[PDB]
């Protein structure tokens, strides 16, 4: 029983450590994609506005 | 040669183009044929782009346009106290006209960098959370940013009312607010008795765009008079975002080239020119001061927008309000995690300085462990102690509306909480405990209150501990 | 002839007309002095700079101050040359606005003083130095991990309340004391009260006796907020060339310089670039940075504070700035809370000079060893904070001991902090600090308490202090 | 519709209700007409006059001494984007908010008003 | 004339930035990321002159090694896509391994020389 | 090329295979020339007449009563953005799709064509 309990705690250790690492790895790429999307949105909006102004 | 007269060419949307007016100056005041006022913005080679300052439905092409020769100016004086005035200087509340005998241009240079002195006096707002964590000193321009329905106007009204005893003169500038809200605000201020030392400047959403564009400048120009007379002034704007919207609309109508989010090129120049006139004058100038508390509203907490970004870069610090916390019930729901005040530290009295730091570290420690509260498997000696302390501190930091708390009682309760004396009271009775403690201090703590008032320093720790022990003994747990 | 008259006013942008064949060249300056002829006028004194030729003998200019009260018909006087700024020793210990007029109350510069144009072609290819040099600043952390290059640009990150002003003052004082080189501070787009506090601090510390300051406040128009950096640079260039001595140039904020450029370009009316910035952002940055070089008989080294917008390192302005930087130092809140100064990050900070071909193989190896030891300590801290030192092996315990000793030894006393402490400060040479760090790495001084490594500097002071408590 | 209601507010002096199905269509119509009128575009193509005309419409819905007009304005923004300029502008005037829920509707209660999401000033 | 040449452009990214600035000054309408639509032709016209002539023409040659500057190692950007479409192959450098002082990672995962392989001598091919 | 193939289709009456190298370059060149012509741009700066130009091209590749012409067209998408107007337009005219796979090629199969992602009408 005591061997099993200790092994369970070790397994939970490793699983949760891997979970946090994967979460951070996902976070960095999500932030990168977010920044690219924001830049694209603002540049397209500005181009649309300036073209609409020049069209007159 | 037409020199002081001109004829209208185009009309529409509050924008008029006139022909002539060759001797007009940019930013001058122009009177139409039927009595509507107007300011000239653009001076082209043959036409003068005029902006109309009223109901423009009565102007037909071919109207006569006259000259006044006066740069834009607002009435100012001591008679304005306790009145509601539109930016042009006229009363909108009846009660007869005003008796202002002196006027000053709305556009004046800011005080120079050699006439300013480091801020060193406190501005007592009466809100425990901000007064303890993100202090405001006279002469500082601090920004209060929050989403809709987050008690922004509530905080503004409390900090306006709390100045009743001090020497401050407060000015409230309403931009784009509903006339109903403005009327209710005026009524509650009158009921609290603050109208004997305050001025309200209103620009409702129904008014034309130039009035919205001019309201903040009118307020600041009104304040600068009491600046240079030597008093202390506090001014509050509600909607710098709405003022920016009005200016953008005016520039777009006048066919000026657009920039980011269709905003004209000089929106940052406009905001900086408005806000930089708030400073703490040196002793050579008389010792006046003017602190500004602009409000900015963000949709779903998007502080990444152009106007919030610019105002953040301009001002001296942010006070964040949380929609989720306000919905949960926390009042005033100050997000102390993100709020910052660069002036702080030197803006607090010594009595509050000696106690603020420990509470700040306690909140910082508790904030990161809020997810631990779902399970009792927590390590009790450290983590559960932190959870209990954080819950008690938050419950203390809650507050009701329109009841400012004097600084002595604030520091008293903060000291009592910090020194661990409240670890025994159940977390669901701390508010009643606080009210009863204020009552007991009013009963027999007058000596400590007087000492704190007259020295800005903590009282004798032994006597303070004895008094709080006596109150703890006489308290009953529910 | 020189006389010209105004025909168009649109906010900060003004237009002028001249008699045909007498148009001023680009970038020139136009002076407007008027007296109120009657009560329907206001006295005006304004300086403009020429930007575009629109043909028809008209010129499109921008303003350096408020344009209110302007009337279509005022005379305009042409100066015939770009904005001129006084240079020489008279500039030291004074505060100027963008136009070279003193802001303080010390008095006006005499008119006979030599003046120089703001705009100037960059130094030619021939005059540049053929090799790289290292600027010995005397601050242990920077001359160990992230050295400064004579004639290079250095980025400086960090927020408020971190000691940035203290670091600036210490750098200025050390450079002056040990090299006879003056320094110039240029506050592009600063907060007015922060600038006033900085001025008071410098005057009290006495550094200001060998510096010259140029202030462009945030309430100024975009023209001034663009030209303040250039006027500071042309102040420093005189000392680089005529005096032949190494100079230090600071810039309070360069992102605000770029933002002012974007605003003035939008006012001019050109179509915006990628994220709304001006199309000419790259060339404007180039024309600014390319004059900060190191020539055969002098050098200019620049310390520039950078604020990243919305915390995005791929934004066009941060990208363009980082295309020029040679080194980076980061200031950290945590190191501030611990009793460590100047609270510079030893891991985030980096450099280009960290190469054996420049600093030397021995210095490079010592630096790499320190880096990896500190990294290992950082790795072990997280587990140690929950498990206690008991589980640490003997080797890792030794590593932690040496890492704590090193991290505490990185701190230093300052000549600036004397006013609040009494410690006479120190100026630690590069050779002495690297030798001391190598010896501490060798374990020779592991028996001393860690607090003996606190605020000494040189390695001898460590043992003297340790003996002092015994 | 508003000028229909104002007569009863002012002469009869009695409380009057007023429903507006979709003010998003109103601001969309303004945006559509502005471009042909020839004014320059704005943030997301809307008219520059958006805020002032919306305020001019809304500010006549108030409560005076002898009467009152209270309004119930329905809102449906397609794509569910509350950051759009028209919803952002109109949210500055709201005094309440009510949410009808198909969850409670299928549970079998009327008027099936959400008890949690609903707020009030 | 018949010799062999090697040419190393430095920053096609900065050249593209200069051309974009010139276009926007000449009042031409932009495209994706404010770049005018002519950028692909601008790059192709330049790079397409690098070719190995036949023996009849003279037996000359001209090889090119342009560089491109990326942000955060993002190949998705417009200029990297255009140049990678024009070029025969790419050699990627990884930023993380540059800290350890190594010659920056010749990342074999993304590196490819489609034209090469026939150029290597058999001795190294083995 | 298309008008060179149409002669053999409509005269020899025989099936004709037409390979076009990269169809995206066609619309790219159209976009480049439209700005010089002076027409205002489109969503992503493309020419306004993209749809009709592509239609005029593709609609000549059809089977008739006396022969047929079939085209194999390679596809390239800028920045791998499958929502771009040019790929979005060109994907309407397709009838079949074949996909090549380096995995199968290196395993050793030599039609090198994925049997799972290859669909068809």
């Amino acid at each position: 029983l005591l061997d099993a309990k200790a092994s369970e705690h070790a397994a939970r250790m490793t699983a949760m450590k891997n979970a946090t690492d994967n979460a951070n790895e996902l976070i960095r790429t999500l932030t990168l994609s977010y920044n690219r999307a924001r830049q694209a949105a603002i540049t397209q909006e500005i181009t649309e506005i300036v073209a609409g102004a020049n069209a007159l | 040669q037409v020199s002081d007269v001109g004829t209208v060419i185009q009309v529409g949307d509050g924008i008029a183009r006139a022909h002539g007016l060759d001797n007009v100056m940019s930013g001058e005041l122009v009177e139409f044929a039927n009595g509507v006022m107007g300011m000239a913005l653009n001076l082209e080679e043959n036409n003068v782009g005029i902006v109309i300052l009223g109901p423009y439905t009565g102007i037909k092409e071919g109207d006569e346009v006259r000259r006044t020769g006066r740069i834009m100016e607002v009435p100012v004086g001591e008679a304005l106290i306790g009145r509601v005035v539109n930016p042009l200087g006229q009363p909108v509340d009846g009660l007869g006209p005003v008796e202002t005998t002196e006027t000053r241009p709305i556009e004046s240079p800011a005080p120079g960098v050699m006439d300013r002195r480091s801020v060193h006096e406190p501005l007592q707002t009466g809100i425990k959370a901000i007064d303890a964590l993100v202090p405001i000193g006279r002469g500082q321009r601090e920004l209060i940013i929050g989403d809709r329905q987050t008690g922004a106007a509530s905080v503004a009204i409390d900090t306006i009312i709390n100045q009743k005893d001090q020497n401050m003169i407060s000015i409230y500038v309403a931009i784009g607010q509903k006339e109903s809200t403005v009327r209710t605000v005026v009524e509650t201020l009158r009921k609290h008795g603050a109208l004997d030392y305050t001025i309200v400047v209103t620009a409702s959403a129904s008014q034309p765009a130039p009035l919205l564009f001019l309201a903040p400048y009118a307020g600041v120009a009104m304040g600068e008079y009491f600046m240079y007379k030597g008093k202390h002034v506090l001014v509050v704007y509600a909607a710098l975002s709405k003022q920016a919207a009005a200016y953008r609309e005016l520039s777009l109508l006048l066919r000026r080239p657009p920039g980011r989010e269709a905003y004209p090129g000089d929106i940052f120049y406009l905001h900086s020119r408005l806000l930089e006139r708030a400073a703490k004058l040196s002793d050579a100038k008389g010792g006046g001061s003017l602190t500004a508390l602009p409000f900015v509203e963000t949709q779903a907490g998007d502080i990444s927008a152009y106007i919030p970004t610019n105002v953040i870069s301009i001002t001296d610090g942010q006070i964040f309000l949380q929609s989720d916390l306000f919905f949960s019930g926390v009042r005033p729901a100050i997000n102390a995690g993100l709020s910052v005040s660069r002036v702080g530290g030197a803006a607090q009295i010594k009595a509050m300085k000696k106690v603020a730091g420990t509470l700040r570290l306690d909140l910082a420690a508790y904030r990161e462990l809020e997810a631990f509260a779902q399970f009792g498997s927590d390590l009790d000696k450290a983590t559960q102690a932190k959870l209990a302390r954080g819950a008690r501190t938050v419950e203390v930091l809650k507050q009701d509306l329109h009841q400012p708390i004097p600084v002595e009682k604030q520091v008293l309760i903060i000291y009592a909480l910090t020194r661990g004396f409240l670890d025994d009271i159940p977390v669901e009775d701390v508010r009643r405990f606080e009210k009863e403690f204020y009552l007991f201090l009013d009963q027999n703590g007058q000596h400590l209150l007087e000492h704190i008032r007259t020295t800005k320093d903590l009282p004798n720790e032994d006597d303070l501990n004895k008094a709080i022990e006596a109150f703890k003994k006489t308290f009953v747990v529910s | 002839m020189t006389r010209g008259r105004v025909i168009q006013v649109m906010g900060p942008v003004v237009d002028v007309k001249f008699e045909n064949g007498h148009l001023p060249a680009i970038y020139n300056a136009l002076k407007i002095q008027h007296k109120a002829r009657n009560e329907n006028e206001v006295d005006i004194d304004l300086t403009l700079e020429v930007a575009l030729h629109l043909g028809d003998d008209t010129v499109r200019t921008i303003a350096m101050a408020s344009t209110d009260g302007l009337i279509r018909g005022m005379e305009v006087i042409d100066t015939g040359a770009p904005i001129s700024v006084p240079v020489g020793e008279v500039t030291l210990g004074r505060v100027f606005n963008v136009l070279g007029e003193p802001i303080d109350l010390e008095g006006d510069i005499p008119a006979d003083a030599r003046r120089d144009p703001i705009h100037r072609p960059a130094p030619k290819f021939e005059e540049l130095a053929t090799e790289v040099e290292i600027l010995e600043t005397g601050i242990k952390v920077v001359d160990l991990l992230a050295p400064y290059i004579k004639g290079g640009k250095i980025g400086l990150f960090g927020g408020a309340g971190v000691g940035k002003t203290v670091l600036i003052q210490e750098l200025i004082h050390n450079i002056a004391q040990e090299h006879g080189g003056i320094s110039v501070f240029a506050g592009v787009g600063e907060r007015t009260r922060e600038g006033n506090d900085l001025y008071h601090e410098m005057k009290d510390s006495g550094v200001i006796s060998k510096t010259a300051m140029v202030f462009g406040q945030m309430n100024e128009p975009p023209g001034a907020r663009m030209r303040v950096a250039l006027t500071g640079l042309t102040m420093a260039e005189y000392f680089r060339d005529e005096q032949g001595q190494d100079v230090l140039l600071f810039i309070d904020n360069i992102f605000r310089f770029t933002q002012a450029g974007s605003e003035v370009s939008a006012l001019l009316g050109r179509m915006p670039s990628a994220v709304g910035y001006q199309p000419t952002l790259a060339t404007e940055m180039g024309q600014l940075q390319e004059r900060i070089t190191s020539t055969a008989k002098g050098s200019i080294t620049s310390i520039q504070a950078i604020y990243v917008p919305a915390d995005d390192y791929t934004d066009p302005a941060p990208a363009t700035t980082f295309s020029h930087l040679d080194a980076t130092t980061n200031l950290e809140r945590k190191l501030a809370e611990m009793g460590i100064y100047p609270a510079v990050d030893p891991l985030a900070s980096t450099s280009r000079a960290l190469a054996p071909e420049i600093v030397g193989e021995e210095h490079y190896q010592v630096a790499r060893k320190v880096q990896q030891t500190l990294q290992r300590y950082k790795e072990l801290q997280d587990i140690i904070a929950i498990l206690g030192m008991d589980e640490l092996s003997d080797e890792d315990k030794l590593v932690v001991h040496r890492a704590r000793r090193i991290q505490f030894f990185l701190s230093q006393n300052f000549h600036v902090a004397e006013q609040f402490t009494g410690q006479p400060g120190s100026y630690v040479p590069v050779k002495e600090t690297v030798r001391g760090f190598k010896e501490i790495l060798e374990g020779k001084y592991d028996h001393l308490p860690e607090d003996a490594f606190r605020l000494v500097g040189r390695i001898e002071e460590v043992v003297e202090k340790a003996k002092a408590m015994g």
